[PDB]
């Protein structure tokens, strides 16, 4: 068991450091499939049409 | 020093008036101390010290002795000789010799709690000669 006791910091302040140039997170996704219609050809006239 | 009310005060401030003048000038012989020495809070712990025992001599002869009449006790009290708030915590009777009244803060500790200052040995630890950093001793 620990307490999570917080520090209550001091109300008038310059920041501690500079811009945090760190990676919040993953430039990876969740690449969800479209499934949405089965892509084909129209027709032989589609190219003149 | 200046009394800052010119309003005629009371007897008794003769009977007590070489008493807190030797008290007046022992703090401020403290207050023009250099700060060699001290670490970093050690130079304000005769600045409490001078004023605790302040307050004891008001108290002692208005609570204790009971020879300093009500009137002259106001007086005391409005001039600066002893403050209130620290008369104030002494009348109760779960802390009769406390250090200073910043260790009764709840909220001045991180942690959320008291200082060294106001805990009996007994109920402490067994080996610590620890003194508190913002009252000034235990």
């Amino acid at each position: 068991v620990i307490r999570m006791v917080e520090m209550q910091k001091d109300p008038m302040e310059p920041p501690r450091f500079k811009i945090n140039k760190k990676i919040p997170r993953g430039p990876p996704s969740p690449p969800a499939p479209v499934m949405h219609s089965p892509s084909r050809k129209m027709t032989v006239k589609e190219q003149q049409e | 020093k200046v009394k800052r009310s010119r309003k005629a005060p009371p007897d008794g401030w003769e009977l007590i008036e070489p008493t807190l003048d030797e008290l007046d000038q022992k703090m401020r012989e403290a207050e023009t101390e250099p700060h060699e020495g001290k670490r970093k809070v050690e130079s304000l712990w005769p600045i409490f010290r001078i004023h605790h025992q302040k307050t004891r001599y008001i108290f002692d002869l208005f609570y204790k002795r009971k020879a300093i009449s009500r009137e002259l006790y106001e007086y005391c009290i409005k001039e600066g000789y002893a403050d209130k708030n620290l008369i104030a915590k002494w009348k109760k009777q779960g802390y009769e010799n406390l250090c200073c009244l910043r260790c009764i803060q709840t909220r001045d500790t991180n942690f959320g709690t008291n200082c060294i200052c106001r805990v009996p040995k007994s109920k402490l630890e067994v080996g610590r000669i620890i003194e508190c950093t913002h009252c000034g001793c235990r």
